[PDB]
């Protein structure tokens, strides 16, 4: 039984769509399947965002994946909540409470302030990207004025690219007036490169540094250049290599034709495309349970536009909702548990260091227990 | 030019001094030129309610928009803008990223507020902010703190309870000297007055700074007794001449048929700044005209209607003395050489 | 120590260089003398800022 699905991709995202393919053979079966419709769009253009949603909702589908950037989230909430369609997305975490949103990315502020505890800082750089939202900065921010902590956040995503070299030096000669040897690199994998990439020429990697790089992809970037320097470097990560999920995975991915499956060769995957397998996952165990429970969910007819007035949403889209948000699997992230709200619940966030060997975790992270330590 | 050149407009509600103003300004209108207000009331944060009317006034063929815009949907509107290539007037707060035809009629505090800072010695402080597009604004100031060196310790409202202004006062108190920033909308600036009124608010070594564009609007009335300083900051003046003479019109006309908020002022000051641009467009004899085809925003691919672009060129070349102070625009599109007053309310006084 | 004097041709400085960078040896207390008459031939734009 088709069920059609929709999918919308950011302009320069080859592993996802990798992914996406492969948990389609994955979980492909005689019994069900799923019948995407793909786009491709640069994602911070809420024009385009719009066009896409509305040329897939006129094509029928009963829900969209994709993602999002912070220029577009409101776009594509608000579409969600008036036309009562799903959105399930491995992208930021809303900050909020939106309704007919899945969000397959755990939240992050929980690991990174019992982090910063576990060390006991109190004066600490803040260096962050005007992505994502401010969440995390504010979050942070709020527990400094409750411990008394020094926080120096500096913002470092409106840097031009030609003059990326000029800044970077000046930033870093700027915080060695106040000695700070401790820094946290809220950023996602690109900027983090771009950056460890100047504190190595500046030699500010050494004994004397901590670095913490908040980012749920600790292993997706280039640490083979900062394991030998001789400074910390701690971080999380939800895809755990240890597991049996993870490695047959690993087994059917490094065995991949780059000329089909760009990205797939590598014994590494980013946290995003572990999500949006996992969201594959998700969607075929929800729309199976729907199929099993014979909840009916057939558009009889055509959905006419998205901008229609009176905007008349169809009332089979809260059984959607509520079959995807009522599902709880095993995945490459882990434990796959939501809300009411669409955030997830029950995840563990592995934490981890870099030492010459390599990397390795000490412990974990779940919202009900603590920060946890093994190692 | 034909005199049908109808205007678009997007307000959340039907009854108020802005849209009062809006509907006055329109009435002074001598030019030529005949624009058309075309109201929509539409509720500002849903972007889907918003993306409607403004599809809407895109199938009426409408040449320019007026209207407000939220921290939920700048964007949004913003993109729709630099696609069609269609120009938007607002008064509403204004944004570091942004194409060309937006046209903000706020001036930035940001700028001023660093300077007026920078002023007294100020060594710590504390930051109150709304998330209503007040982060530009804030990242500003921590960048600032880097450079300068004082401590910031900033708390948001929004996000902030009774009990949480609660603790924030009491662990402020415990320091000698009390310094506070508050940036905050136009109705969240009552709120919040009231809020430290009921205690916090003695005057003992408090000093906070009101970053609202329009300061005489609010009602200081209960800080002219405790003793407090409080400084502000203002974009009007009623006394000088223009301003007194449209003051003195609008409000004889209006009692025929109170001082306006900063908002309402840039209200009005935009249809000059619309009526302007057409005045001098019809003056420049630019060939414009709207095609019937009318269509739908969401076509695939959307050709930018030809003409749009100059109509830009030319609001942004609009130049005069208005009521607020001298209107300007910069290429990116923002207000520039501007003037705004720094205003200390003391016990009983109101020193510029 | 701290003192070192990298008696190489071009390649084999370069690949040196590549390795006391990623060990942090570029730094205020180390002093490297390159016994070569061509002292710009390589890349020196790694360590003009250790
Ligand atoms: C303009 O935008 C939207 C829709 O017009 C409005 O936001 C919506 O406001 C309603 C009522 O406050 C919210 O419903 C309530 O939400 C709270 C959570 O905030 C929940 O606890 C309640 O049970 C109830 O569901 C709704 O969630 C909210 N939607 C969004 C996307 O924010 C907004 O108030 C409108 N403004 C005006 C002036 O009409
Ligand atoms: C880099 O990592 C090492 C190992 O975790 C840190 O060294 C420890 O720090 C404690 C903190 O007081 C000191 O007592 C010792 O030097 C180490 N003890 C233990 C149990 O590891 C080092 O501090 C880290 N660097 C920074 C800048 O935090
Ligand atoms: C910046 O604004 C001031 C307004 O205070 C402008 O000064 C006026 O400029 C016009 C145009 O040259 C003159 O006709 C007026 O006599 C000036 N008045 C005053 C009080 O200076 C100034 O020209 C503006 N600057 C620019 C570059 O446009
Ligand atoms: C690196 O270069 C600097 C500058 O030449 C050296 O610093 C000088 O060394 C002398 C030697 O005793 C000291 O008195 C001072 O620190 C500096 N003086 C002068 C005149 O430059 C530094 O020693 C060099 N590093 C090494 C390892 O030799
Ligand atoms: C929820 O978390 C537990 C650990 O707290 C783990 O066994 C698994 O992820 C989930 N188990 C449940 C929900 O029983
Ligand atoms: C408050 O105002 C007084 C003048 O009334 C002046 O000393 C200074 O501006 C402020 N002093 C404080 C807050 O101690
Ligand atoms: C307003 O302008 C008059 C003169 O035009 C001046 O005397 C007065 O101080 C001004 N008011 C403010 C608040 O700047």
């Amino acid at each position: 039984n088709s069920i059609q699905i929709g999918g919308l991709f950011p302009r320069g995202a080859d592993q996802e769509y990798s992914a996406f393919r492969v948990g389609m053979v994955q979980f492909s079966t005689s019994e069900f399947r799923l019948t995407p419709h793909i786009d491709n769009l640069e994602v911070a253009n809420s024009f385009a965002v719009t066009n896409a949603f509305c040329s897939q909702f006129s094509r029928g589908v009963y829900a969209i994946f994709g993602f999002y950037d912070k220029k577009s989230v409101n776009t594509i909430t608000s579409f969600c909540g008036t036309l009562h369609v799903s959105f399930i997305t491995p992208s930021f975490p809303t900050d909020g409470t939106h309704p007919f949103v899945i969000q397959m990315r755990p939240d992050l502020k929980g690991a990174l302030l019992s982090l910063i505890e576990y060390y006991q800082w109190d004066k600490f750089a803040y260096l962050y990207d005007s992505d994502r939202g401010l969440s995390t900065l504010q979050a942070v921010l709020d527990s400094a004025a409750e411990k008394k902590w020094q926080v120096t956040a500096i913002n470092v995503g409106n840097i031009n690219n030609d003059k990326k070299d000029e800044t970077y030096r000046s930033l870093f000669q700027d915080l060695e007036l106040k000695k700070e040897r401790r820094v946290i690199l809220d950023c996602e994998r690109d900027k983090v490169n771009d950056i460890v990439d100047q504190v190595i020429t500046i030699g500010k990697h050494v004994k004397g540094y901590h670095y913490i790089i908040a980012n749920l992809g600790f292993t997706d970037g280039d640490l083979l250049k900062i394991q030998f320097g001789g400074a910390n470097v701690s971080g999380f990560q939800i895809v755990d290599y240890d597991d049996s999920l993870v490695s047959k995975f690993i087994e059917r991915w490094s065995t991949l034709e780059e000329k089909e499956y760009p990205g797939a060769h590598t014994a590494t995957i980013k946290y995003t495309s572990a999500l949006t397998y996992d969201a594959v996952q998700v969607m075929t165990e929800a729309f199976r349970n729907l199929r099993k429970q014979r909840i009916e969910i057939s558009r009889r007819g055509n959905a006419g536009d998205c901008l229609a007035n009176p905007a008349v949403p169809w009332g089979q889209g809260v059984e959607i909702e509520r079959a995807l948000k009522q599902v709880q699997v095993e995945g490459l992230s882990g434990n796959i548990k939501f809300d009411q709200n669409g955030k997830r619940i029950n995840y563990t966030i592995n934490i981890m260091e870099l030492k010459t060997n390599g990397p390795r975790k000490i412990g974990y992270w779940s919202e009900v227990d603590k920060m946890v330590v093994t190692l | 030019f034909p005199n049908n050149i109808q205007i678009g407009g997007l307000f959340p509600n039907q009854q108020s001094q802005e849209h009062a103003a809006f509907r006055f300004a329109l009435s002074q209108l001598t030019e030529p030129p005949k624009l058309l207000p075309q109201i929509d009331i539409v509720n500002i944060s849903d972007s889907f309610e918003m993306t409607y009317r403004f599809c809407s006034q895109f199938s009426k063929g409408v040449y320019a928009i007026f209207g407000f815009y939220e921290r939920r949907t700048v964007n949004m509107l913003t993109s729709f803008c630099g696609a069609l290539h269609v120009c938007f007037i607002t008064p509403s707060f204004p944004v570091d990223t942004s194409n060309q035809f937006v046209l903000q009629l706020r001036p930035e505090l940001q700028e001023a507020l660093i300077s007026i800072i920078d002023h007294y010695k100020w060594q710590t402080f504390v930051y109150i902010y709304d998330a209503d597009r007040g982060l530009s604004v804030l990242q500003r100031v921590l960048d600032t703190a880097a450079e300068k060196n004082w401590q910031v310790t900033a708390v948001n409202i929004l996000t902030t309870t009774e009990e949480g202004y609660r603790m924030l006062f009491q662990d402020l108190e415990k320091k000698k000297e009390r310094l506070v920033v508050v940036d905050c909308e136009s109705e969240r600036l009552n709120a919040i007055l009231g809020q430290i009124v009921k205690l916090e608010k003695n005057g003992i070594g408090y000093h906070y700074i009101l970053a609202n564009l329009g300061f005489m609007d609010i009602d200081l009335n209960k800080f002219k007794e405790s003793g407090a300083n409080v400084t502000g900051f203002q974009l009007v003046n009623y006394t000088d001449t223009i301003p007194a003479r449209i003051m003195q019109q609008w409000r004889t006309s209006d009692s025929r048929d109170k001082r306006p908020k900063y908002t309402s002022a840039l209200t009005y000051d935009g249809v000059k700044v619309m009526a302007e641009a057409f005045q001098s467009l019809r003056r420049q004899r630019i060939d414009i005209s709207r095609r019937g085809n009318a269509g739908d925003c969401l076509a695939n691919p959307a050709v930018p209607w030809g003409q749009g672009i100059d109509i830009q060129r030319a609001l942004q070349q609009v130049r005069f003395e208005g009521l607020t102070g001298n209107v300007q625009f910069n290429e990116k599109g923002r207000r520039t050489n501007y003037t705004l007053h720094v205003i200390e309310m003391k016990h009983d006084g109101i020193r510029k």
